């Protein structure tokens, strides 16, 4: 669930663990304090979430990885083209 | 020879506790950390503020 999930509600994973919310905050609190599992529970609010906060540099540069990414398949794409267009119109 | 140390000792371990049960999550009420660590809550809100500062 740390895994898909963002945000959620205690109630809501408390049900889904068929127990308690003593009990879950309880178990999930020495998985945290041991970093295996990162998150910041709220318990005035029922809130709990995962989402590491975001650091400057991290978002563009995902930006530039993203522009990578966007160069090279439009660089791909050309090639393949012209394989198509050899095998019909040339002669 | 041993008791002349054992308060401090007691002092530092109970600085230990309340960061480590203080650390796994965020805002929380005085209640719960209280439970926790089944002391009273004019002292816990003193050490608070005594670490804080």
């Amino acid at each position: 669930m740390a895994k898909y999930y963002t945000r959620i509600t205690m109630k809501r994973m408390a049900q889904l663990l068929d127990l308690s919310v003593d009990e879950s905050e309880a178990f999930l609190s020495n998985l945290v304090v041991n970093k295996t599992i990162f998150a910041k529970v709220d318990r005035l609010a029922g809130i709990i979430n995962f989402q590491r906060p975001k650091d400057p540099n991290n978002l563009l540069n995902d930006w530039s990885q993203k522009l990578n990414s966007l160069m090279s398949l439009v660089n791909k794409t050309t090639h393949l083209i012209a394989k198509e267009e050899m095998i019909h119109n040339l002669q | 020879i041993i008791s002349t140390h054992l308060a401090k000792l007691y002092d530092n371990l109970l600085e230990q506790n309340l960061i480590r049960v203080i650390e796994p999550f965020s805002r929380v009420q005085i209640e719960h950390i209280s439970s926790l660590i089944k002391l009273s809550k004019a002292d816990v809100e003193r050490k608070l503020s005594q670490m804080i500062l």
